[PDB]
RNA sequence: CAUUGGUGAGCAGCGAAGGAUUUGGUGGAUUGGGGGAAUGCCUUGUUGA
C-alpha cells in the first residue's frame, strides 16, 4: 500500500485511490458476469469481449484465462501502465527518477508528438513510438 | 476645424521647471507635477499615472498647491480648486497682477502677487471643503521689506503668516492683518526657505551658499552653513527621525549635508540639467528616507537612503528637447521609439499607464539623423538600426532587453551614414553613406555581405519591397536606383529634375514617394520603374510624409506650416492644417488610428485621430491663414379593408402593396367579389418593371389557399374576365426563363469545356 | 494577395460560458463569448464586433436606450467602448477586479456598477469620441453596505435605487442625493437565502424571490410600514434558482434553474404556466424582451452551448448547437456551406456565412477525425475513428452505405476520385489502404506496400495519380486506372505528416520533420524550404494546404498562428491568433477564393479580402479626375468608361458607371474589352450579384461577357474556373428558385380551360 | 605521421595606462469491491404507562 506508493513514486495519494475505483469498476462487473448459469452464450461471448479490450489495453500483457480476470486485475497493473514506468523497462533510461527528469525537462517524443505529463498513460501496442529528441 | 484629425494627447510629458506638489493619498502620498497648461498626478511609492488637469488653462501655472484632497493651481488672477483632476471651484482674485506663491493654513488661503499684494481668503464654516470669501488684502510695501521670496507657516503658528523676503522676513496676523514681526536687514539675499519640523525655527537659504537657521520666535540666528559657489534651489529635511540637510543647486547637484554631526555627507553629480535649470524641488518622504528631484528636463528621480550614501531608486522622464525622430515599435499599438536631438534615446507605452522607458547604451552617443526598424525579430537578435550625426558607423539596438546592439555598422568608403534601412523579415540592414555606397549587412551576424556603388554624392533613402525582391534608392545627384535583392544587377535608374532627401516606402501597395528640392512630391510605382505621381503646392520644404495604410492618403509637413492631406485617387490637395508649432515628424499609425507628430516647441508628441466612422468628404484648399426569406417562408414545414374599397373605385393598389411589402406574411391577413379587385391589384403591380419577385409569391399563395374560391365549379363566370386580364400579360411574363437556361447551359458547357 | 486578412467572422456561435442580451429594436441578437465579443442580428446573421482585450474568460454587455454606447466586462473588470463596428474609441481601464452587477439608467444619462462591497456611479457620456484619460466622471458614492452585491434594480424615474446583496437584505438609494422615502429600508424575514429582487414599474408592488422558489410581495407603504401581500413554502421543487428576470409587461415572471429546466409564472395568478425541461443541463443565463415577445436563455460551457429562442405561446424560434472542438473543415462544392467534425461524434451543418444551422447527421460510435464532400454535391463523406467510413446526402437524409469489412478501430485519413467511383481509406496501425466501389462497396485488391503508417492521401485533378505522404520517410505515388504501378520517390529527410498537392498533377508540398516546408514538383526537384516556426508564448507542421488560385500556399502548426507562402521563396503574411491558455489542425482553401479555413479548438473563420484600401492596378492617375472624365465618359465613348471604371476600385462609382449605359452598348462593350481588366470584374460579379435585385439587368451582363472570350478563359483556367464557381452558384440558385414558380404560374391557364 | 588530448612558454595581429571570469542582495517591467450476524444504527409494526 503505502510502499507501492515509494516504489512508483506516484505524486498523490488520491491517484492510488482512483484506479482502486477503476479497479472496483471492473471486479463487480466481473462479478455479476460471472454470477450466470453456464449454458448462456450471451455469458461465453461476452467475457470474451472484455478481455479482448483489456489485452490491448496492457493490462493483460501475455494471454490469459477467465479466472485470472479475478486475479490479474491490479492497480499495480495499471501502475504499470505510466509513462516513465514503460520508460524505464524497454532501458534507453536509467533510473526511476532518471525517467521521471527527462519528461521534467522534456526529452521525451511520442511518435509525431511532444509530451510531457507525467500521468500519460501507455498501451500494449502503441510504445514502439518512443523516440528520442 | 480639420476634416481628417482632431488633435488628441500628448505623451512624452513629465515636468517642465515648475516645483512640484505633494499631498496626503490615504496614509501615502501624491506628486503634482506640472507640464504647461496641464498637470499630472502621480504615486509617492510606485509613481503610477493617476491623474491629470481635465481642462487646459487659460495661461500657464504659475504656483501648485496640494491640501489634503485638493489642487490648487495659480494663474493669471485665478486659482483652481481641482480634485481628482476636477474644477470644484475657481476663485479670480481682485486685481490684474500675477499670482507667484500660495500657502495654506488652518481657515486660510494666502494668494501673493507680483506686486508685492496678497488677498487673504477664509472658510465661511471651519467644516468647509475650501475657502472661497475675500477677508482681507495685504501689501507689502518698500519700506518694509523686499520681494517676496516664499509663504510659509511654521509649526504652533496659529492665525501668523511667514512671509520672507528679498530683505528680512516678516510675520502677519492675517486674523487681522497686523504684522506681528519685523526682521533685520539681511546680507545675502534669499532664495530658498523651508520649514523645519523644530519649533520657531526655519530655513533660509541664500543666494550664495548659505543656510540661515532663524529663529521666529526671538529673531536670531543659531547656525548658518556656507557652501563654496552654490546657488540654493531647493531644500528639504530627512523626517524620519534623522536630522539631515539636502540643498538643491542650479547646477543640477545635490548637496547631502549632515547637521548634527556636522558633516557633508553626499553630493548628486548633474541629476537634473543645469541648462534647464538644475533641480527645481527635492522633498524627503514624511517618515521615509526617500527624496523626489524635479528639474525643467522632463524628467523626475527618486532616491533612497538603505541604512550612507543615497540610491537611485526609479525615475521617470522623457526627451529633455524635442523629437527629432520616432518610429512606431509595433502594430499592436504599444510602444514607441523616440529620439531626439538631446542624445537620449525613449521608448514609450501608449496604454493607460503611458509609461516609458530610456534605451541602455550599455559621454552619451552623438545625435541622430535616421532610424531602421521591425517588428519581426525582437529578442532574437537586434531590431534597430540608428544613425548618428558625423559619424561612419550605425549603432545595432534591441528593444527587448532595452540595450544597445553588439554591431557597430562602418560604411568603408570614408564616409558619413546618411540612410538606414532593414529588410521586413528582420534578416538585413541597407545603410547609405555619404559618399554613395550603400552595403547590405546580416542583422544576426553584423558581417558585411553586400555593397553597392552607384551614388557619387549622398544616399538619402534606401528600401526595398517587403517580397524582398527589388530595391530602391535615392540620391542628391538625382539618381534613383532600381537593384535586384536576389542577384546584384543593376534593374533600372530614373533621373528626376531635383535632388531627393527622403524615401518612405509602402510595402504592401509598392509605391514610395519622394520629397525633392523642387518642392513636389513624386510618389512611384515599382513594378513600372515609371514616375506615376507629384504633388503641388507646398511654398516651402517639406520634412515629413508618410503614407496612410491603405495608400490612399499622403499627410505631409512642410516648413510654411502645412499639414496637408494628400488624397491619390485625385492627386489633389483635399486638407491643409495650419498651426502654430509645426510638426518635426507625422506618423501614420500600423491601424487606421492615429498619427504621431512631434513638434518644434514641446518635447511631448501630439497624436492625432483620424475619425474613420464615416466620410464622403472631397472639400478643398486654402483658407484662414431577404429574397429568398418570402419564398422559403412561402412553405411551412413543423384595416385593409378599407384600402381595397379605396382601389375598389380607382387605381389605388400601390399602398396595398406598401402595406405587404412592409411586413405581415398575409397568407393568414388574405384569407380574412374581392378576389377580382385583388386581381387588378396584380395587373397593376405588374404595370410596374419591378417587384416581380413578390408578385409570384402574391399569384402563388392566391392558387394555393383560394384555389378553391377561385374554381367556382362552373367557370367562365366573371372570374375569367380577370383571370382573362391576367393571362395575357402572364405570357408577356413567360419570356425569362430561356434566358437561364441560356446561362446555365453555358456555364456548365465551359465547366464541361 | 496583398490584403488584409482577419476574422470579420468565426466559427461557431457559442463556445465559452457568456451573458445573453436582445438589443432594444428587438431584431438583434447580442450572443456573446468567453473570450471575444461579437454582435449579431435576427435575420442574416453576421458577426459585427470583435472586441477582444481580455486575459480571463467571462464578458458582460450591455447597451443604454440606443445601442450606441457598448462595453465588455471580463474578470480584469476594464471597459472598452465601441460604437458599432469594433473601433474602441474609448478604452477605459476600470478596475483590478471583476463586477457582480452593472446596469445603465434608462435614460441613458447615468452608469452603475457593484463592485467590492459599494456601490459606485459614473457618468455615461453621449456619442462622441476618445481624447479623455478618464471620460468616466463619479457622479455619487453609496455607503455603506454588509457585503457584495449581488442584484441590482433601478428606477423609471431614475432617482431611486432597489439592490440586493448576499447579506439578504434589499437596500435602497437615491441616485442624485434627494433621500426619496428619507431611508435605505431594507428588507427582510426570507427565510433563505435572496436569489433575486425585481422592482415593478407602476412604483406600487415590491417583488421578492428567495432560493426555495418562495416568492414574496411588499408594499410601497414607509399601519405605515411595508406589510405583506403573498407568502410562499414550497419544499416540493428539490431545486435552485440559477437565474431570474423580470417582464417589462410586469405580469409575468421567467425562472432559470440549475436542473436543467425553465419555468414560467404569472405574477398575480402566481401559476405555472408551461414549465419545460430538456435535460440535466443547467441554464446558466437569461435575457427578456423589451416588450416580453420572445424569450431566450444562456447555459454554462460544461452545460449545454446551445441556445434555443421562445415565444409567450410555446414554440421554438431559433435553434443552435455548437458542442466540442474542431476536428477538420469541409468546404461544399459551392462553398457557402460548412460542415462541422467534433469529438462528441456529430456532423453538423452550418450555413455560417448566413448563421444558420439547418440539420445534423449522427450515427456515430465514436469521435470524427475529418471531413471531405465530394464536387458532384450528391454526395458528402464521413472520415471518423468508429470503424467505418459512410456516405451521405445533402437534403434526403439517408446514409447510403458504411464502408467496413476488416476489424479497425482507428481510420485516419480518406482519398476519392473526382469521379466517385473509387474510395481509398488509409488505416493507422495497419499498414494497407483499401479501395471501395460506389456499386456495392467492393474491396477488390488490397495494397500492402507500406512499412510506416499513412499520414496523408491526396488524389489530383489530373485523374491518373494517387499521391501518398506515410511515417517512413518514403513519399508514395500510385497508378489504379492503368495496368500497374509507380516506383515510389525516396524523400531525403523527415517523416512526413502533412502533405500537399496541386490540382495539375506538377506541384506537391511536404511539411518536414521540423517547421521547414518544402516544396517540389513531380520530378522531384525541391523548389523551396520554408523556416522554422518562431513564436513562443516545439516544432509543429501539421498541416499545409495549396491554394486554389496556383498562385500561393498556407502554413498551419500548433504554436497559434498561422504563416502564408506564395510560388516563390518568400512569406506573404504571418497571422498570430491571440489568446491565453495546440491551435491548428486543418487547412484548405475556399473554391471561391475569399477565404480559408481553420480548425481549432477555439473556431474561427473568415478571411476577409476587402476593397476599401487603394490599388493601383493600370496607373489610375493617368486617368486624372476619377469623376468629371467618368461623366464625360458617360455621355461618350462607352468602351473607354469601363476601362477607366476598372483602374479605379471605388465601388460608389462602379455602380453607377456599370448602371449607366444601355443594353445595346452591352455587347459592344463585351467584344471590345482587353482580357488583363478581365478576371477581378468577372470574379466580383458573382459575389455582386447574390445581393442587389437586378437580376435580369446582370444577367445581359454575363450572357454577353461569359460569350465573349469563352476560348480564352477556357485557356486560362485556375481562376476563371473560380469566379467561374462564384458566379455558378448564383446561377444555380437563383435558377430553382424562378423556374419553380414559372411552371407553378404556367399550368394556371390549362387548368382554367379544364374545370 | 595526425598544429592528435592535456599541460606550459613565446610571437604577430587586435586594444593600451587596465582587461577577463563568477556570485549575492536590492529596484523596475513582465507570469473502492465481495460477504456479514450475537451487537450499534435506520424503517415498520407491537406492548403497557
Amino acid at each position: 500500500d503505502t510502499q507501492v506508493m515509494r516504489t512508483y513514486h506516484i505524486q498523490n495519494r488520491e491517484d492510488y485511490h482512483k484506479y482502486n475505483r477503476i479497479c472496483g469498476d471492473i471486479r463487480r462487473l466481473a462479478n455479476k458476469l460471472s454470477l450466470l448459469p453456464p449454458t448462456d452464450p450471451f455469458r461465453r461471448k461476452h467475457e470474451q469481449l472484455l478481455l479482448d479490450k483489456l489485452y490491448a489495453m496492457g493490462v493483460l500483457t501475455t494471454k490469459s484465462k477467465i479466472s485470472d480476470l479475478e486475479n490479474k486485475v491490479t492497480v499495480s497493473a495499471i501502475c504499470r501502465r505510466r509513462l516513465p514506468v514503460i520508460m524505464h523497462r524497454l532501458k534507453m533510461a536509467e533510473t526511476i527518477q532518471d525517467a521521471v527528469k527527462f519528461i521534467e525537462q522534456g526529452h521525451v517524443r511520442v511518435g509525431p508528438n511532444l509530451i510531457n505529463d507525467p500521468a500519460y498513460l501507455v498501451t500494449r501496442n502503441m510504445e514502439d513510438y518512443v523516440t528520442w529528441v | 476645424n480639420s476634416k481628417i484629425f482632431s488633435p488628441f494627447r500628448i505623451i512624452g510629458n513629465v515636468s517642465n521647471g515648475v516645483p512640484f506638489a505633494t499631498g496626503t493619498l490615504g496614509s501615502t502620498f501624491y506628486i503634482v507635477t506640472c507640464v504647461g497648461k496641464t498637470f499630472q498626478i502621480y504615486d509617492a511609492n510606485t509613481l503610477h499615472l493617476l491623474f491629470v488637469s481635465e481642462k487646459e488653462t487659460p495661461s500657464s501655472i504659475v504656483a501648485l498647491s496640494a491640501h489634503f484632497h485638493y489642487v490648487y493651481a495659480a494663474y493669471e488672477n485665478k486659482v483652481g480648486i481641482y480634485k481628482r483632476g476636477i474644477e470644484e471651484h475657481l476663485l479670480e482674485l481682485e486685481t490684474d497682477a500675477n499670482v507667484e506663491h500660495l500657502c495654506i493654513f488652518g481657515d486660510y488661503l494666502c494668494a501673493s502677487t507680483d506686486d508685492n499684494s496678497i488677498f487673504i481668503y477664509k472658510k465661511s464654516d471651519p467644516q468647509d471643503k475650501y475657502p472661497s470669501e475675500f477677508y482681507t488684502k495685504l501689501t507689502v510695501t518698500e519700506i518694509q521689506g523686499g520681494e517676496i521670496v516664499s509663504l510659509q507657516h511654521l509649526a504652533t503658528y496659529l492665525n501668523k503668516l511667514t512671509v520672507v523676503t528679498k530683505s528680512n522676513v516678516l510675520l502677519f496676523n492675517v486674523r487681522t492683518g497686523k504684522l506681528v514681526f519685523t526682521s533685520n536687514e539681511f546680507p545675502d539675499q534669499i532664495t530658498t526657505a523651508e520649514p523645519a519640523p523644530v519649533l520657531d525655527i526655519i530655513a533660509l537659504g541664500t543666494v550664495t551658499g548659505e543656510v540661515i537657521m532663524f529663529n521666529m520666535r526671538k529673531g536670531k540666528r543659531i547656525r548658518t552653513i556656507k557652501i563654496p559657489q552654490s546657488r540654493i534651489s531647493s531644500l528639504s529635511f530627512r523626517t524620519d527621525g534623522s536630522s539631515h540637510l539636502s540643498v538643491g543647486t542650479s547646477s543640477g547637484d545635490l548637496i547631502f549635508y549632515d547637521l548634527d554631526r556636522r558633516s557633508r555627507i553626499h553630493v548628486l553629480k548633474n541629476i537634473h540639467r543645469e541648462s534647464y535649470g538644475g533641480v527645481t524641488q527635492a522633498t524627503f518622504l514624511n517618515g521615509q528616507p526617500i527624496i523626489v528631484t524635479s528639474g525643467g528636463d522632463n524628467s523626475l528621480k527618486e532616491y533612497v537612503f538603505d541604512p550612507q550614501p543615497p540610491r537611485y531608486l526609479r525615475s521617470r522622464g522623457g526627451h529633455s528637447q524635442p523629437p527629432s525622430y520616432i518610429a512606431f515599435a509595433d502594430s499592436q499599438s504599444h510602444f514607441m521609439l523616440s529620439a531626439s536631438k538631446d542624445r537620449s534615446l525613449w521608448s514609450f507605452s501608449l496604454r493607460k499607464d503611458a509609461q516609458s522607458q530610456e534605451m541602455s547604451q550599455r559621454s552619451k552617443f552623438p545625435e541622430i539623423v535616421a532610424l531602421a526598424i521591425e517588428n519581426a525579430r525582437i529578442g532574437e537578435w537586434e531590431n534597430i538600426i540608428t544613425a548618428h550625426k558625423d559619424e561612419k558607423f550605425a549603432r545595432t539596438w534591441d528593444m527587448r532587453n532595452k540595450r544597445v546592439g553588439r554591431w557597430t555598422f562602418d560604411t568603408t568608403d570614408d564616409g558619413f551614414v546618411k540612410s538606414v534601412a532593414m529588410s521586413q523579415c528582420g534578416n538585413f540592414g541597407f545603410i547609405g553613406s555619404s559618399n554613395g555606397s550603400i552595403t547590405i549587412y546580416n542583422m544576426q551576424s553584423g558581417i558585411l555581405r553586400k555593397k553597392y556603388k552607384l551614388h557619387k554624392r549622398a544616399v538619402t533613402g534606401i528600401s526595398l519591397d517587403g517580397m524582398n525582391r527589388k530595391m530602391v534608392s535615392c540620391g542628391l545627384d538625382g539618381i534613383v536606383g532600381f537593384y535586384d535583392f536576389n542577384k546584384s544587377t543593376l534593374l533600372g535608374k530614373l533621373k528626376l529634375d531635383a535632388p531627393i532627401t527622403a524615401m518612405v516606402y509602402h510595402r504592401s501597395s509598392d509605391l514610395f514617394a519622394l520629397a525633392l528640392d523642387d518642392l513636389s512630391i513624386v510618389v512611384i510605382d515599382a513594378v513600372t520603374q515609371r514616375v506615376v505621381r507629384q504633388l503641388w503646392g507646398h511654398s516651402n520644404r517639406i520634412t515629413a510624409f508618410d503614407f496612410s495604410p491603405e495608400g490612399r492618403w499622403i499627410v505631409s509637413a512642410s516648413l510654411d506650416s502645412t499639414i496637408r492631406t494628400w488624397d491619390l485617387p485625385t492627386g489633389g490637395c483635399i486638407d491643409g492644417i495650419i498651426v502654430d508649432n509645426v510638426a518635426t515628424n507625422v506618423k501614420f499609425s500600423p491601424n487606421g488610428d492615429l498619427l504621431a507628430t512631434t513638434h518644434v516647441t514641446g518635447n511631448g508628441i501630439c497624436i492625432w485621430t483620424n475619425r474613420a466612422q464615416f466620410k464622403t468628404v472631397s472639400t478643398r484648399t486654402i483658407d484662414e491663414s431577404q429574397k429568398k426569406l418570402d419564398a422559403e417562408e412561402q412553405m411551412n414545414k413543423f384595416h385593409f379593408t378599407k384600402q381595397l374599397r379605396e382601389g375598389s373605385q380607382s387605381k389605388d393598389y400601390s399602398s396595398l402593396l406598401a402595406t405587404l411589402i412592409n411586413f405581415s406574411p398575409a397568407a393568414v391577413d388574405l384569407e380574412i367579389d374581392e378576389i377580382v379587385w385583388f386581381i387588378d391589384a396584380l395587373t397593376q403591380g405588374l404595370k410596374s418593371n419591378k417587384n416581380f419577385e413578390l408578385y409570384e409569391t402574391f399569384m402563388s399563395l392566391l392558387f394555393k389557399a383560394h384555389g378553391d374560391v377561385i374554381h367556382a365549379n362552373n367557370k367562365n363566370q366573371d372570374i375569367a374576365s380577370a383571370l382573362q386580364n391576367w393571362e395575357d400579360v402572364h405570357k408577356k411574363e413567360d419570356r425569362l426563363d430561356d434566358l437561364v437556361k441560356f446561362c446555365m447551359g453555358v456555364a456548365a458547357f465551359v465547366t464541361t469545356a | 494577395m496583398k490584403s488584409d486578412f482577419k476574422f470579420s467572422n468565426l466559427l461557431g456561435t457559442v463556445y465559452r460560458q457568456g451573458n445573453i442580451t436582445f438589443s432594444d429594436d428587438g431584431k438583434q441578437l447580442l450572443s456573446p463569448v468567453g473570450n471575444r465579443v461579437s454582435v449579431f442580428d435576427l435575420i442574416n446573421n453576421k458577426s459585427f464586433t470583435f472586441e477582444y482585450e481580455h486575459r480571463k474568460n467571462i464578458a458582460a454587455i450591455d447597451l443604454n436606450k440606443q445601442g450606441t454606447l457598448l462595453i465588455s466586462i471580463d474578470e480584469d473588470g476594464r471597459a472598452i467602448l465601441v460604437n458599432f463596428k469594433a473601433r474602441n474609441v474609448l478604452h477605459h481601464f476600470n478596475f483590478k477586479e471583476k463586477c457582480s452587477a452593472v446596469k445603465f439608467s434608462p435614460d441613458g444619462r447615468l452608469f452603475a456598477l457593484a463592485s467590492g462591497r459599494f456601490l459606485q456611479i459614473w457618468k455615461t457620456p453621449d456619442v462622441n469620441k476618445d481624447r479623455q484619460f478618464a471620460p468616466f466622471v463619479r457622479h455619487r458614492v453609496h455607503a455603506g453596505h454588509f457585503q457584495d452585491i449581488t442584484s441590482l434594480t433601478w428606477s423609471q424615474d431614475s432617482r431611486f435605487i432597489l439592490t440586493t446583496s448576499k447579506d439578504l437584505s434589499a437596500k435602497i438609494w437615491s441616485v442624485d442625493s434627494e433621500e426619496k422615502n428619507l431611508a435605505a429600508t431594507t428588507f427582510n424575514g426570507h427565510r433563505d437565502y435572496v436569489m433575486g429582487a425585481f422592482f415593478s414599474h407602476d412604483q406600487e408592488k415590491i417583488y421578492t424571490v428567495s432560493k426555495d422558489g418562495a416568492v414574496f410581495v411588499w408594499e410601497f407603504t414607509k399601519k405605515y410600514s411595508w406589510r405583506i401581500t403573498k407568502k410562499h413554502f414550497f419544499y416540493a421543487n428539490q431545486a435552485k434558482v440559477k437565474c431570474v428576470t423580470f417582464h417589462p409587461a410586469t405580469r409575468l415572471l421567467a425562472v432559470g434553474f440549475t436542473s436543467g429546466e425553465f419555468r414560467l409564472y404569472d405574477l398575480p395568478d402566481f401559476t405555472l404556466i408551461q414549465q419545460l425541461s430538456m435535460g440535466q443541463n443547467p441554464v446558466n443565463t437569461v435575457s427578456v424582451n423589451q416588450t416580453g415577445e420572445w424569450l431566450a436563455f444562456g447555459s454554462s460551457k460544461l452545460g449545454q452551448l446551445l441556445v434555443y429562442e421562445w415565444q409567450s405561446e410555446s414554440y421554438i424560434l431559433k435553434q443552435q448547437g455548437h458542442f466540442d472542438s474542431t476536428n477538420s473543415l469541409a468546404y461544399s462544392p459551392d462553398g457557402s456551406r460548412v460542415v462541422t467534425a467534433s469529438e462528441d461524434g456529430k456532423i453538423k451543418v452550418w450555413d455560417i456565412t448566413s448563421g444558420f444551422c439547418l440539420a445534423t447527421f449522427e450515427e456515430h460510435t465514436s469521435s470524427v477525425t475529418a471531413v471531405q464532400f465530394a464536387k458532384r454535391g450528391q454526395v458528402m463523406f464521413s472520415s471518423s475513428l468508429d470503424g467505418t467510413v459512410r456516405a451521405w446526402d445533402l437534403i434526403r437524409y439517408r446514409n447510403f452505405r458504411t464502408f467496413t469489412g476488416t476489424e479497425r478501430i482507428q481510420f485516419n485519413c480518406l482519398a476519392v476520385d473526382p469521379s466517385g467511383e473509387v474510395v481509398c481509406a488509409g488505416s493507422l496501425d495497419n499498414f494497407d489502404i483499401h479501395v471501395w466501389s460506389v456499386q456495392t462497396g467492393q474491396l477488390l485488391d488490397a495494397l500492402s506496400g507500406h512499412e510506416g503508417p499513412v499520414s496523408c492521401l491526396s488524389f489530383s485533378q489530373e485523374n491518373s495519380v494517387l499521391a501518398s505522404a506515410s511515417w517512413d520517410k518514403t513519399i508514395r505515388i500510385w497508378s489504379i486506372f492503368g495496368r500497374s504501378q509507380q516506383v515510389e520517390p525516396i524523400e531525403v529527410y523527415s517523416d512526413v505528416l502533412a502533405l500537399s498537392m496541386r490540382p495539375d498533377g506538377k506541384e506537391v508540398a511536404v511539411s518536414t520533420l521540423k517547421g521547414q516546408i518544402s516544396i517540389f514538383n513531380i520530378e522531384d526537384a525541391k523548389q523551396v524550404g520554408n523556416i522554422d516556426c518562431r513564436k513562443d508564448i516545439s516544432k509543429f507542421f501539421t498541416t499545409i494546404h495549396y491554394s486554389f488560385d496556383g498562385m500561393a500556399i498556407v502554413a498551419g502548426g500548433n504554436n497559434n498562428s498561422i504563416c502564408l507562402y506564395d510560388v516563390p521563396n518568400e512569406v506573404l503574411l504571418k497571422r498570430f491568433i491571440v489568446s491565453r491558455n495546440v491551435r491548428v489542425t486543418s487547412v484548405q482553401f475556399s473554391p471561391t477564393a475569399n477565404a480559408f479555413a481553420a480548425a481549432s479548438t477555439e473556431g474561427l473563420l473568415i478571411y476577409s479580402t476587402n476593397d476599401t484600401i487603394l490599388f493601383d492596378p493600370f496607373d489610375l492617375d493617368v486617368d486624372v479626375t476619377p469623376h468629371s472624365t467618368v461623366e464625360a465618359l458617360r455621355e461618350k465613348q462607352f468602351l473607354n468608361a469601363l476601362v477607366m471604371a476598372f483602374r479605379l476600385n471605388e465601388e460608389y462609382l462602379i455602380n453607377k458607371v456599370y448602371e449607366a449605359i444601355p443594353i445595346k452598348e452591352i455587347p459592344l462593350v463585351a467584344s471590345n474589352i482587353p482580357a488583363i481588366y478581365l478576371p477581378r470584374i468577372l470574379k466580383f460579379i458573382g459575389d455582386f450579384a447574390i445581393e442587389s435585385q437586378h437580376i435580369e439587368f446582370n444577367l445581359i451582363w454575363i450572357k454577353a461577357l461569359l460569350s465573349a472570350s469563352g476560348g480564352y478563359i477556357n485557356e486560362h483556367k485556375y481562376l476563371f474556373s473560380t469566379a467561374m464557381r462564384s458566379i455558378q452558384r448564383f446561377i444555380v440558385r437563383v435558377a430553382k428558385e424562378v423556374v419553380n414558380t414559372t411552371t407553378d404560374n404556367k399550368y394556371t391557364y390549362r387548368f382554367l380551360v379544364s374545370t
